[PDB]
C-alpha cells in the first residue's frame, strides 16, 4: 500500500544493493 | 535469467514463484502487488499452443524464497489461490499483446523482511521511467541459458530499447502494450530472461521517490540472450485501468 | 529435483 516499493532490508533500512547505482546513472 | 547474478537476500522480496502441484515444479515467475493479489503474465496460465491451461487448484504461489529447490522454512511462506484473471484481450493467437494476469490468494499473506509489495506505476511515473537508455531490473529462477538451472534467484539490469529497434528486431508484431529490453550486438555487455523467468517483474527504481515501481513483465523472446534478439515486457501501465477494474470488482 | 513441501499446502 502506502509501503509499496520500500524493502525491509534496504530502503527501510537506508541500505543500497550492489547494483541499484547502475540503474541510477542511466536516468539522465 | 542469462548473464545474471545471484540476488542479495531481500533484494526482491516482491519476487513470487508460481509453482505447480503435480508434478511439482517451476511454473514461472510473478509479483507480489499488495498482501491478496499477484501480478503474473497470461501466458504463464494459459497458452494452447503448448496445451497449458492452468485452474487455482493446479497451482500454488511460493512467497519470500531465494533458493529455487528448497523449502526454506520459516522464510517462505505458500498460497492458495482463490481465482485468476486473465486480460480478456490477450492474444495467444499471435503476439502476446496484453500478456498480463491477476491472481487473488485464498488468504492475506504477512508481509516480513522478505515479503512485501511491489508499487505499480502511475501515469507520471510511466512517462519519467519509461524512456530508451533508462535501465530496468528482471529476476527470476528460469533458465541460465537457451540450451542449466539457479540455484538462486537470479538478477540481471537492463536498458529499455528505442521502439524502432525493438520492431526492427523481429518479424513478430510489436505493439504499443509492449516495451523491450536488453543490449545491444555492439554494447558488449549482455542478459536477458529466458524460460521460466516469464511473469516475473521488470521494475525500476524511482530516483524522485526512493520506490521500486514494476514497469514490466517478462513476457517473451526469440530464444534467450540472442545477439541482436531483445526481450518484451507488458507495459503494466498502459494495462493499469484493467488491473484496477479487477482489483476494484473482486477485490 | 525440488524439495518437498509440507503436505498441509498441498490438500
Ligand atoms: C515467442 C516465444 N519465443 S521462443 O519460445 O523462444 C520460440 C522462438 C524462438 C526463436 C524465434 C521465434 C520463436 C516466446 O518467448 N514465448 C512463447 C510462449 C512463451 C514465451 C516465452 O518463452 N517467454 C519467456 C521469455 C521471455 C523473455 Cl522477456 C525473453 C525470453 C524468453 C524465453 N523465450
Ligand atoms: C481453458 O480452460 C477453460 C475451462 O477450464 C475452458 O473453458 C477454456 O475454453 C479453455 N481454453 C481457453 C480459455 O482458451
Ligand atoms: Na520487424
Ligand atoms: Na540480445
Amino acid at each position: 500500500e502506502a509501503d509499496c516499493g520500500l524493502r525491509p532490508l534496504f530502503e527501510k533500512k537506508s541500505l543500497e544493493d550492489k547494483t541499484e547505482r547502475e540503474l541510477l546513472e542511466s536516468y539522465i | 535469467i542469462v548473464e545474471g547474478s545471484d540476488a542479495e537476500i531481500g533484494m526482491s522480496p516482491w519476487q513470487v514463484m508460481l509453482f505447480r502441484k503435480s508434478p511439482q515444479e517451476l511454473l514461472c515467475g510473478a509479483s507480489l502487488i499488495s498482501d491478496r493479489w499477484v501480478l503474473t503474465a497470461a501466458h504463464c496460465l494459459l497458452y494452447p499452443p503448448w496445451d497449458k491451461n492452468f485452474t487455482e487448484n493446479d497451482l500454488l504461489v511460493r512467497i519470500g524464497k531465494h533458493s529455487r529447490t528448497r523449502y526454506e522454512r520459516n522464510i517462505e511462506k505458500i498460497s492458495m489461490l482463490e481465482k485468476i484473471y486473465i486480460h480478456p484481450r490477450y492474444n495467444w493467437r499471435e503476439n502476446l499483446d496484453r500478456d498480463i494476469a491477476l491472481m487473488k490468494l485464498k488468504k492475506p499473506v504477512a508481509f516480513s523482511d522478505y515479503i512485501h509489495p511491489v508499487c505499480l506505476p502511475d501515469r507520471e511515473t510511466a512517462a519519467s521511467l519509461l524512456q530508451a537508455g533508462y535501465k530496468g531490473r528482471v529476476t527470476g529462477w528460469g533458465n541460465l541459458k537457451e540450451t542449466g538451472q539457479p540455484s538462486v534467484l537470479q538478477v540481471v539490469n537492463l536498458p529499455i530499447v528505442e521502439r524502432p529497434v525493438c520492431k526492427d528486431s523481429t518479424r513478430i508484431r510489436i505493439t504499443d502494450n509492449m516495451f523491450c529490453a536488453g543490449y545491444k550486438p555492439d554494447e558488449g555487455k549482455r542478459g536477458d530472461a529466458c524460460e521460466g523467468d516469464s511473469g516475473g517483474p521488470f521494475v525500476m527504481k524511482s530516483p524522485f521517490n526512493n520506490r521500486w515501481y514494476q514497469m514490466g513483465i517478462v513476457s517473451w523472446g526469440e530464444g534467450c540472450d540472442r545477439d541482436g534478439k531483445y526481450g518484451f515486457y507488458t507495459h503494466v501501465f498502459r494495462l493499469k485501468k484493467w488491473i484496477q477494474k479487477v482489483i476494484d470488482q473482486f477485490g | 529435483d525440488f524439495e518437498e513441501i509440507p503436505e498441509e499446502y498441498l490438500q
